[PDB]
């Protein structure tokens, strides 16, 4: 629950990863 | 004997001299020492990649290692344990606790409130208090850019706009004073400066202002300056934008910001220049001309067209900003609208001690017998002249005037006590605050100021300072002055700015936060313990200096490259 | 405040105009 | 410009004779 | 875009995450 998969961020449940970087 | 010259040149505030003497040197470790001095002063100078040691001088100037040395000293003191707000001891008390927690745990990336999941704390706050709660995360993670962003990123995708704005502000805060070369802040924040929601604009613009306060970046200024002319920008957004532009362009005399500010003033109705967020426009202007002195007449002449009531405020603030470092006796005679006048007296007088003592006497007289409206600003001037300097007479005066029946004198006196004692564990002051907290129980606003002062006293658990001066009290950090002035000018309307929606401006203090610790290195930048005689006794470094102490190493084994044993010093062998 | 405490040679005490006389 | 002693200060429009207005010498 | 990543050019849409 500390990273995001490719898009889904499962903590915030934001929908549309190298930590905070774009890569 | 190169090191002295760069001090004198930095005092002269001339870029050309700084770059002239920072090169034209046949040694490297001397250049590393000068790079440490420049990094402490917040000056970054661009070097050609063909200089002998470009990589290390650049790495030093950007304070990349500051976090690691600070945490090393935190390991020497065994003070890594978090301090919850109740250890120091409604929505307004949740917000007060969030601020205490942020101040106390500043620069240690640890916390017992903003844990792995911070929603449990954030949703106990509401609206702007929740915004400042989310913003405090970036204050706890100060100077830890990589870990800071790794922790903040989760909140950048929140559905709640206040939480997202606070995360944006945190992302800006964590980039203050570090000037890393990848630009994480411009890439992350720059899409929201013209967002549809005004809260997003405020968060993004204040974050960008704090992240880039050091240097007048042309791209960031070109990005921000349009936002004051946007018809959707509120007066609060225009004010915050002027603050950001003046911080970024502080002391630069950048003409495009100047002209944009003058245009934004000339457009505003005589009914709107009554809005107190309008006071941030000439504040940004003065920041743009801070310390430039007699050159300011051209703008005083340009301001002649502005409405008469606003004119007095703009002219006074810009004039006292232009002379902030001058210590001019005649401008002090002229100042002896009124609130900014007394703040300008303090702002000018702080440059020399005799003027500062005469100012202290004046401020005591004004607090005792001054105009009922004029005395409201006097405690803020007392704060400004003696930040992180726990004088007993000043604290006694403020404690006397801390019960005053006029609420704003009380608020400002309490805040001034918290500021004067900031970054010091002074037990007298802590006991005073505890007693005033027992007296002002059942008084939400006075209690809020008391909690802020309590948190500020323990700032960094005693390891941080807010004083603008450094290196033998002879060099003034303009970014520290800009942050302090932002806060105190916002406190000239404490009941509506600070106790209203916009208390997030308190985070402007991060621009002035600096370490008060001494560190010695070998010529390889490796921790080299030595023994020192700290006067005005012995300890094993890294040791903490207080406001007016001079530290001497008690053997002739080593010789320091800089004559001043402040901050980071490289030590040679016999 | 109430006034004990200290008065800077303001002696009746007349420490300030905003304190009880 | 003086003051009369409750106390009244016209020159300050404040409500809560002193020899000196500036320092109130008794 | 003045707000993107290509890692980081010398070692993606940040806002949208597209």
């Amino acid at each position: 629950s500390s990273y995001s998969m490719h898009y889904i961020y499962p903590y915030s449940s934001y929908t549309y990863k190298y930590q905070w970087r774009g890569a | 004997r190169f090191p002295e010259a760069l001090r004198l040149a930095l005092m002269l505030n001339d870029m050309e001299l700084v770059e002239d003497i920072f090169t034209s040197c046949k040694d490297v470790v001397v250049q590393k020492q000068m790079a440490f001095m420049l990094g402490r002063h917040g000056v970054f100078l661009e070097l050609s990649e063909d200089v002998e040691e470009y990589e290390d001088l650049t790495e030093i100037m950007s304070n990349v290692q500051l976090n690691s040395n600070f945490l090393a000293l935190a390991r020497e003191l065994d003070i890594m344990e978090p301090k919850v707000p109740d250890d120091i001891y409604s929505a307004r008390m949740n917000l007060a606790s969030s601020f205490v927690n942020g101040f106390v745990n500043a620069a240690f990336g640890q916390d017992k409130l903003l844990t792995d999941d911070g929603n449990k704390w954030l949703y106990k706050n509401k609206d702007h208090g929740m915004l400042s709660a989310a913003a405090s995360l970036g204050m706890i993670l100060l100077w830890d850019v990589d870990g800071g962003l790794t922790q903040i990123d989760k909140y950048l995708y929140s559905s709640e706009d206040y939480i997202k704005s606070g995360a944006l502000l945190a992302c800006g805060i964590v980039n203050s004073g570090v000037r890393n070369e990848c630009d994480p802040a411009l890439a992350l924040l720059s899409d929201f400066v013209l967002h549809n929601s005004n809260t997003m604009r405020l968060g993004s613009i204040f974050g960008l202002g704090l992240a880039y306060a050091g240097s007048n970046r042309e791209d960031v200024l070109t990005l921000l300056l349009p936002v004051m002319g946007d018809s959707k920008s509120s007066m609060e957004v225009a004010g915050v934008t002027a603050l950001a532009c003046g911080m970024i362009a502080v002391g630069s005399c950048n003409g495009d910001v100047t002209s944009t500010i003058l245009q934004t003033i000339m457009e505003k109705s005589e009914t709107e220049l009554k809005d107190t967020y309008a006071r941030w426009l000439p504040l940004g202007l003065g920041l743009n001309h801070l310390g430039k002195g007699e050159a300011i007449e051209a703008i005083l002449a340009a301001l002649e067209v502005v409405s008469e009531p606003f004119r007095s405020f703009a002219n006074t603030l810009v004039d006292v900003c232009a002379y902030a470092g001058s210590g001019n006796v005649l401008k002090v005679q002229q100042l002896l609208h009124q609130g900014v006048a007394v703040l300008g007296i303090a702002l000018i007088a702080m440059g020399e001690e005799i003027g500062a003592e005469m100012a202290l006497r004046t401020f005591g007289h004004l607090l005792r017998y001054g105009e009922p409206t004029l005395r409201r600003a006097v405690p803020l001037a007392l704060a400004l002249i003696s930040v992180s300097n726990p004088r007993l007479n000043i604290l006694d005066t403020l404690s006397k005037f801390s019960h005053d029946a006029d609420p704003e004198v009380s608020y400002n006196s309490i805040f001034a006590m918290g500021m004067v004692g900031s970054g010091t564990n002074n037990a007298r002051l802590a006991a005073m605050l505890r007693q005033l907290a027992q007296y002002h129980a059942k008084d939400p606003n006075n209690l809020f100021m008391v909690r802020l002062a309590q948190g500020l006293t323990h700032l960094g658990k005693g390891t941080l300072t807010l004083c603008p001066y450094h290196s033998d009290r002879q060099l003034m950090s303009q970014v520290a002055v800009a942050g302090l002035l932002t806060v105190l000018v916002s406190f000239l309307d404490v009941r509506n700015i600070i106790l209203g929606k916009s208390h997030y401006v308190l985070y402007g203090l991060v621009a002035a936060m600096q370490p008060r610790m001494l560190v010695t290195f070998d010529e390889e930048l490796r921790p080299l313990p030595v023994s020192v005689r700290v006067g005005q006794q012995t300890h094993t470094t890294p040791v903490l200096l207080a406001h007016g102490e001079r530290a001497e190493l008690a053997t002739e084994e080593f010789l320091p490259v800089t004559p001043i044993l402040e901050g980071f010093v490289i030590l040679r062998k016999n | 405040s109430d006034i004990s405490q200290s008065v800077s040679s303001a002696v009746q005490q007349y420490y300030s105009y905003y304190y009880p006389v």
